[PDB]
């Protein structure tokens, strides 16, 4: 079985990253691992185009995944990415196509919540970013301090709302004290429908 | 985005045995800018050479050129050996007299 | 004079320095030739080859190096501020310039890319700056900072750029007017199975532009798959590949065009 | 194949409910269609106890459920709910144990967030209610406003968080009057490690 | 004197009455004889059957329409707040009750449960209400509003219930010292197959503890699958089945005990 | 929490055809307590009976007893006829003699 999964947004919004199509073939077998990848792009065949296999040995069974790297360019122009996988074992060729959305898309809303009254009970507090009605369901939410990453964070999965929008929800949890000392945090939000594909929203005391 | 680099080498001159002249490699099409490059003769490096200013094109790939003075002859080999992160293992083009 | 041919720079800075290469570097062309140079280890602006014989203005060369120590200190500001937000390693790059307009006037050009794509333009009659990416944002807010910027920017690409240029035609116009014809030589080799391979190629030639012709018993056969190189010293090279039946050698010719040649020249094997 | 769901922890929770633990297969063919359920509590088998299987007919292939009717008290005091399918085209009975958790439970901890001042111009405002750290992952909640039902809500899924707890947020969109005109909006938290296996927690201007 | 026997009360409210059921009834009990009735339609307590020659003083009936008053109230409140919070029908149900612990106080009992499940308790040594369910909170609550009906709960538990008990054991000794001994007959039919069925069964008898023993010659052989209900009058009826291997039928005895018989009786096919 | 009712047809005194007795039906283990009960005679309807209070046990299922005045004979049936939701058609239970 052939999967196949975009590059991260992030990754294709800047072009100080590298985005990758990643196509990911969970069996193949034994006797027939000979699973010739083929590269599409648009209409024409890229041969490698730095497309690069590595073989993993599993379950009972082998994980092969080949990762087609794509520009920048092409991918926000919506090209066509084509996977086809080979094989003997294997009847017919394996296709699969991706590319970016196609349309309509809806910018997200950004609001950043603070820590509940109640909350200052405890010694360490929630910081909440409430992003919502964007759409499609891929979009990119961080945070920052002061100016800095923050790894303390977990974001909640795009659920889709009663408006056939998406929202979702990321919750930084600080100390108590960091936050009393009047320090600025931010969530930092990125969607296809936003200004650069990027947007910053603060919280601070 | 990464790409991989182009390398044509070619003279200056008609070549001749025996003859003095220059040797040019051309490393187009890459990027990023970082990039190792030397010219061989037998496949060990030639000390001293020259290159030009490092530019770019309209579509934003690198491009340079390196050069030096030489005799060819017909049993020595001269190629040009490119290092560049797209490539795991180095690239080494030998020069085609019909260039 | 050659009205309003392209007068080019090109810029770039880097973070990761472990193959010798400088933090900011440019080049300047007029056309396709090179006429200066400048790194911020030297931080001189120098005249490339031919060049460096015709007669300028006593203040020529110091006013380029000026401008360019500009550029160089919003190049290198861009990278490390880049650093400090987001894991990594960047390139920098940018193409600025112009061409003249009939009533001498300029037609300009400025885009800039980061790490392979490009992600911001400025328009010189606005004094603006655009882009649709995160890093755009972080940039462009940085060039704000302080206004004069803006307005140099919008001076050398509006005022400065077309003097330069209007001053080369004159000054340089026997560097711009040369047309030194190619050298020509035609060659075969094996191919693949049943294959031969025809080689057309052309040594030392100012300007770039030359136009190939195969002719098989005298007539128009193709132009076979070409490609052009620079040469080390201001000259191009140039040369076409024709796939041929193995035996069938003989019947063909190799022609060229160029400005430097009073009528086309025949080739013969 | 055989999935099988518990009930709903409203259901097992309110003795005014029912509790149903739903044995879910779905391909069972054609020519074999004679997939004998069977149901057993604990050791013993439960005949029907009020078993019931009602056919559909999908796909290409049929989808069949049964029912079982649990008593609150015995899945409160977790006893194993068996379910078995026979067939013939079926070398072995497929079977499938459920019953709750055994533990270790955390209690949730409710906080109910105001809209954001940026979003008072809005003329729809969002009511928040955060739901943190709790465990198992079983739990339900719901919104009133004054005192009777909003229907007017979207909950994400439980998610985990660092702690090796679950948290979600639940979102009751007001208009922006309903919310001026200080009226009392509440969320309604059913788990387990709750002290009726119920709370709520009340959000008034 | 039967020191201590049960005094039980048996409460329910309903929403549904699609099947003409009263919205609240309650039915007391002596030990296993029913002495009480009441509904919400006739908001009056009367005796059942025998207990209506009892010497009582003159004040007896009367109170205790009043206590059922007042608990009649507390349900059929509980069921509307239900229904306001949650859709759906619902059913309430109560058992409270004591017992005469040997200094002649109380030992008592109250319990309650929604839509056929436990959810709730009351301690009238403390006056609290527990649970562990969300409707613990709605309906606990909603009772807790008039501090008054805890105190008057903690005494119809405390202090009524026994002093009832203690002058139903006196003034009530024939009714519950009686015992009419169960009349008998056992019977033989077909079963699956190449078996019987034997089936020993006890008409009228007071009280319902009574033991049943099978014999096959003359030796003990079990109990039999038996089970016991009211009869319509006071008295009770039961019945055991044994299953024989066909033809084995006139091997067998039925043997039972009970207090109203002054030693072991048996009864023949 | 439902649950289906039990039910038991049995006599007061030991029955004997054409002598007068008491026919009784216990519907048991019951929960919710809307039913709908009747006594039949040869599958229909006898008008008039009795009933006691409706109660319930420790483990909070309901029990009550409908009864009527009857005289056994050998040719006709009686039984008890129960509707409650546990049940989609209605059960008849038919009185066995020798309970
Ligand atoms: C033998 O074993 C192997 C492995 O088993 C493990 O466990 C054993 C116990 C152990 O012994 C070992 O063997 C081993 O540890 C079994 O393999 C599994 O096989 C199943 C299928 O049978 C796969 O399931 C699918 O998963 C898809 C999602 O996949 C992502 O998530 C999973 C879970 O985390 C990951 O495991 C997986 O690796 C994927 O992660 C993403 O990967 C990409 C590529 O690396 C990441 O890319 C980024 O790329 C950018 C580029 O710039 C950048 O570089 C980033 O750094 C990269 O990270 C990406 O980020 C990852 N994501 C995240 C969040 O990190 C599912 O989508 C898929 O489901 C679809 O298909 C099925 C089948 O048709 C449907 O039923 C399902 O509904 C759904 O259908 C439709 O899909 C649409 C697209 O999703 C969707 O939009 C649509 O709504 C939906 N339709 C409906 C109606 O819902 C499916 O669940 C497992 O992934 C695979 N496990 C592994 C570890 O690979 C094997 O089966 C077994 N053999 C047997 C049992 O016989
Ligand atoms: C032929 O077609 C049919 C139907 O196809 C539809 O689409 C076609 C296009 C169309 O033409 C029609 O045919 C038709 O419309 C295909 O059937 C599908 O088959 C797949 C499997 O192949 C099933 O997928 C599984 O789904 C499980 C979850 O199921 C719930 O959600 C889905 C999606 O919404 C529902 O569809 C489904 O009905 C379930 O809803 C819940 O149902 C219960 C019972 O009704 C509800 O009960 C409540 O009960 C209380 C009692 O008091 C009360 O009464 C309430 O009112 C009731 O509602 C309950 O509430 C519902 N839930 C909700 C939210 O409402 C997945 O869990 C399951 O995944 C597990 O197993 C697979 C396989 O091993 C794993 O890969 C997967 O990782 C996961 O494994 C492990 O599971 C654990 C338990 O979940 C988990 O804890 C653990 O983490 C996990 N492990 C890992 C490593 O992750 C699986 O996805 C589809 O459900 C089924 N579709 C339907 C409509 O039934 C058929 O395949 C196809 N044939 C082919 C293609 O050949
Ligand atoms: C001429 O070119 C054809 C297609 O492209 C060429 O080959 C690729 C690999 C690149 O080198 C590209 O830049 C070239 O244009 C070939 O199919 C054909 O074989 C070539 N023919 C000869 C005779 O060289
Ligand atoms: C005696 O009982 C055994 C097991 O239980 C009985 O039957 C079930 C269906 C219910 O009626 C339960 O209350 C009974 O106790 C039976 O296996 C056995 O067959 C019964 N034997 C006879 C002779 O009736
Ligand atoms: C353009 O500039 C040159 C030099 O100043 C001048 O000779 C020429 O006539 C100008 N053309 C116009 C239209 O101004
Ligand atoms: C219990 O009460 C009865 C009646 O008042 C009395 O005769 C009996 O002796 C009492 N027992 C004790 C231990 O008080």
């Amino acid at each position: 079985s052939v999967f196949l999964f975009p590059p991260k947004p992030k990754d294709t919004l800047m072009i100080s990253r590298t985005p990758e199509v990643t196509c990911v073939v969970v069996d193949v077998s034994h006797e027939d691992p000979q699973v010739k990848f083929n590269w599409y792009v648009d209409g024409v065949q890229v041969h490698n185009a730095k497309t690069k296999p590595r073989e993993q040995q599993y379950n009972s069974t082998y994980r092969v995944v080949s990762v087609l790297t794509v520009l920048h360019q092409n991918w926000l122009d919506g090209k066509e990415y084509k996977c086809k996988v080979s094989n003997k074992a294997l009847p017919a060729p394996i296709e699969k196509t991706i590319s970016k959305a196609k349309g309509q898309p809806r910018e997200p809303q950004v609001y950043t919540l603070p820590p509940s009254r109640e909350e200052m009970t405890k010694n360490q507090v929630s910081l909440t970013c409430l992003v919502k009605g964007f759409y499609p369901s891929d979009i990119a939410v961080e945070w920052e301090s002061n100016g800095q990453p923050e790894n303390n964070y977990k974001t909640t999965p795009p659920v889709l709302d009663s408006d056939g929008s998406f929202f979702l929800y990321s919750k930084l949890t600080v100390d108590k004290s960091r936050w009393q000392q009047g320090n600025v945090f931010s969530c930092s939000v990125m969607h296809e429908a936003l200004h650069n594909h990027y947007t910053q929203k603060s919280l601070s005391l | 985005i990464q790409k991989t680099p182009q390398i044509q080498v070619y003279s200056r001159h008609p070549p001749e045995n025996g003859k003095p002249n220059f040797l040019n490699c051309y490393v187009s099409q890459f990027h990023p800018p970082q990039i190792e490059i030397e010219l061989l003769k037998n496949g060990k490096k030639i000390p001293n050479i020259e290159m030009s200013d490092l530019s770019f094109s309209k579509d934003w790939s690198f491009y340079i050129l390196a050069h030096t003075e030489f005799t060819p002859t017909e049993t020595d080999v001269y190629a040009c050996r490119v290092k560049h992160v797209t490539l795991k293992e180095p690239k080494t083009v030998t020069w085609d007299r019909d260039m | 004079a050659e009205p309003r041919l392209p007068l080019m720079y090109h810029l770039a800075a880097v973070s990761d320095l472990s193959t010798g290469l400088p933090s900011f570097w440019a080049t300047g062309w007029l056309g396709a030739q090179q006429y200066l140079t400048y790194n911020n280890l030297r931080q001189e602006a120098d005249p490339c080859g031919a060049w460096i014989w015709e007669n300028q203005v006593s203040w020529y060369w110091e006013k380029e190096t000026t401008d360019l120590k500009s550029k160089e200190q919003l190049f290198l500001e861009a990278i490390r501020t880049l650093e400090n937000q987001i894991n990594g390693t960047f390139t920098l790059q940018g193409l600025l310039g112009c061409e003249l307009a009939p009533d001498n006037s300029s037609l300009p050009t400025a885009v800039f890319a980061l790490n392979g794509e490009e992600f911001m333009r400025f328009n010189p009659r606005t004094g603006n700056w655009s882009g649709e990416w995160p890093e755009t944002d972080i940039v462009g807010n940085l060039w704000m900072k302080q206004p004069e910027a803006a307005r140099k920017e919008s001076e050398f690409l509006l005022t400065s750029c077309p003097e330069r240029l209007l001053g080369h035609l004159e000054r340089g116009r026997q560097n711009l007017e040369w047309k030194e014809p190619p050298s020509m030589r035609l060659k075969a080799r094996p191919g693949n199975s049943g294959s031969s391979v025809l080689t057309c190629a052309a040594f030392s030639f100012y300007p770039p532009e030359l136009k190939f012709r195969f002719l098989r018993n005298g007539l128009a056969s193709g132009s076979g798959n070409c490609s052009t190189g620079p040469n080390g010293d201001g000259s191009f090279h140039a040369w076409s590949l024709l796939e041929v039946k193995r035996g069938d050698e003989h019947h063909y010719q190799c022609q060229v065009e160029h400005e430097g040649l009073a009528q086309p020249l025949t080739v013969d094997l």
